[PDB]
């Protein structure tokens, strides 16, 4: 099956997501922030990277530079799920390599076709 | 106080209530669309969830109607005998949830034998103890093993000295001055990620003085802070 | 803005948030507490709720937010061509739940023949006919048999010409030349119960600004009121 | 079984309160006004009276006031439920006789330990 890394800061909002992604048999490996991340990627390859921006220690859009500037991680797609919902902050992520910015609030199933539409 | 500031303080409430309402319709949409894939225990956690993060979303616009009503000058306070002992405990327990979350260990000591009596409002100083304990946890350091807030308890120059110390982020000399005015937010590297609206220590300080007290700051860049609130006895 | 009016618009934001929350705190913990005596159609029911005023506290927030941007001038247009007709529907459509709770009839005229098209930004300009047709509603007489708000769309003067008209309070003469300021609420007796934050009619000045628009009013106390909105064709 | 009037503007609030309501046997009528819930005194004398504060045509501070007029609505028990949640607020609703007043939000365990209180 599809595995997904899910980064945010908030384990409420974690569960949740992971909740409607185990749901479609994906697996999923949390991070609670930036690095964890970046970490997590020297133990697997994911087949896509859910990110939000305002964390500690590494914030998203940081996270986006750093995926752009190593070979192996440029091409996993990332979708950014974020209460970030202005549109210099979607064109600055999507700038840096996102494939898809998302407002919070959103909707799990409107999510949920979006990230199909990403992994087929 | 200025203009600039009511820009980025309309903007930061948006942002703090956004966040609990995000998991409310998350959680809720979620329930609604998979009664047929909810164990009876993940359904009412699912619940739990909606319940608590209204429960915190409902602080926040208590913090805006008490702020607007200290400005109007319609907030009384009402004194009566506590022991702040128990009051302290108290604080130190409805924070336990939140400062586990971001692995904050919150401790209370007491230089004087308890019970301190003191006549005071026990729902104001409970709050003024909460936004200090609040603080505490939202600025502590960001990867630490060893991460407190402390509440001490004396009793100093005919009144009760309360400290509230952390080894938290710490407040530079310029911002130390300023902290405690109305929608003021250090803006830095260290901050940026942690909700707030500049209103608590604005509240805090006026419930303190309203009590015929004053509220000030130590703090080390770096080190952590210590506020100190002394009440007449 | 000015700081008694600061002060009344936080408190403001408080109550209009308020509402909303207490039903959904009041839904879910009704449905913790009595799920072994909730059918399976009143649970549903009590989650649409939730999820219902979820959705209006989440525009609330949004309005905050847009006014922000348009305070610090980040807030950007981006035009395209569009039908009017299909706009002014679909904002009609949006309203009509609303609209019903208070027994306020929406209605949709054009003196012109649809299509008619616009170069101008569909989501920024379905906020500003939102904000009209929440206006109509809020506003509305609080005990009559036949309370509207009409949708009126024309072309003129080498533009759009759309009026929102409704046969609400009105607004007094003092008031008029404020309603479009930052956090301005006539405070009167017909006023007292109506949520609001005084922003709505400062974000749709803006945005219609932007546009290379202009907004204005007309009002008479008892009968009701027209708000004017032109706008550039292309 | 005992009667409650439930007096509030909102529809949405109005529903939880009574299905909590006749969860412990009451009836229930229902008013969106101060005006409308006077009006429905005619036709019958609740045991209890649960009302709003901010509502149209009248509000609930006129309520109060115009249920001490009468010597039959005197004595009707008022638990006031309010957003207006302010200690003047609350005094004022206090010296035009109502009961208790509760804050709003709400829980609904608690409210219903309340009614039940008064109504025995
Ligand atoms: N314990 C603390 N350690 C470091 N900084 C603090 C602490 N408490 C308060 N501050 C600083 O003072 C500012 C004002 O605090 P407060 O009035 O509670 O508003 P808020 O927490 O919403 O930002 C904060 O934004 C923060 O920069
Ligand atoms: N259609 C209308 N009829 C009567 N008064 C209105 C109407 N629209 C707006 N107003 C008045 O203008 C004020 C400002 O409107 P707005 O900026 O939308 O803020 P809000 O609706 O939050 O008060 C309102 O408080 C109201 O007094």
């Amino acid at each position: 099956s599809k595995k997904v890394l899910l980064v945010d800061d908030s384990a409420v909002l974690r569960k949740i997501v992971s909740f409607n992604l185990k749901k479609e048999g994906y697996e999923v490996i949390e991070a609670e922030n930036g690095q964890i991340a970046l970490e997590k990627l020297s133990e697997f390859t994911p087949d896509l990277i859910v990110l939000a921006i305002m964390m500690p220690v590494m914030d998203g859009f940081t996270v986006l530079k750093k995926l752009q500037e190593k070979e192996e991680w440029k091409r996993i797609p990332v979708i950014v799920l974020t209460a970030k919902g202005g549109e210099e902050d979607e064109s600055l992520a999507l700038s840096l390599g996102a494939r898809k910015v998302m407002r919070k609030p959103f909707s799990p199933s409107q999510f949920i076709e979006e990230v199909k539409h990403l992994l087929n | 106080r200025i203009d600039r500031m009511k820009t980025e303080f309309i903007a930061n409430i948006s942002h703090e209530l956004r966040t609990p309402l995000t998991a409310i319709k998350a959680y809720a949409e979620t329930i609604y669309n998979s009664l047929g894939e909810l164990d009876l225990s993940t359904l009412k956690e699912f619940l739990e969830v909606i319940i608590d993060q209204s429960n915190h979303l409902e602080n926040l616009l208590n913090e805006l109607l008490d702020f607007s009503r200290l400005e109007r000058k319609s907030l009384q306070i009402n004194r009566e005998k506590v022991d702040l002992c128990d009051l302290v405990e108290s604080a130190v327990n409805a924070i336990k949830e939140f400062a586990s979350s971001h692995n904050v260990n919150v401790l209370f000591e007491s230089n004087v034998p308890c019970p301190v009596e003191a006549y005071i409002d026990p729902t104001r100083i409970r709050q003024v103890l909460l936004n200090l304990l609040n603080n505490g946890v939202k600025y502590s350091k960001k990867d630490a093993p060893d991460k407190y807030v402390k509440v001490i308890l004396d009793e100093k120059d005919g009144g009760v000295l309360i400290i509230v110390e952390d080894n938290g982020i710490g407040i530079p000399d310029h911002a130390k001055d300023r902290i405690f005015e109305q929608f003021y937010r250090v803006d830095s590297s260290l901050t940026y990620e942690v909700p707030g609206t500049g209103l608590g220590l604005a509240i805090t300080k006026e419930i303190v003085e309203l009590h015929g007290g004053r509220i000030w700051v130590e703090s080390e860049v770096g080190k952590g802070s210590r506020f100190f609130v002394w009440i007449p006895k």
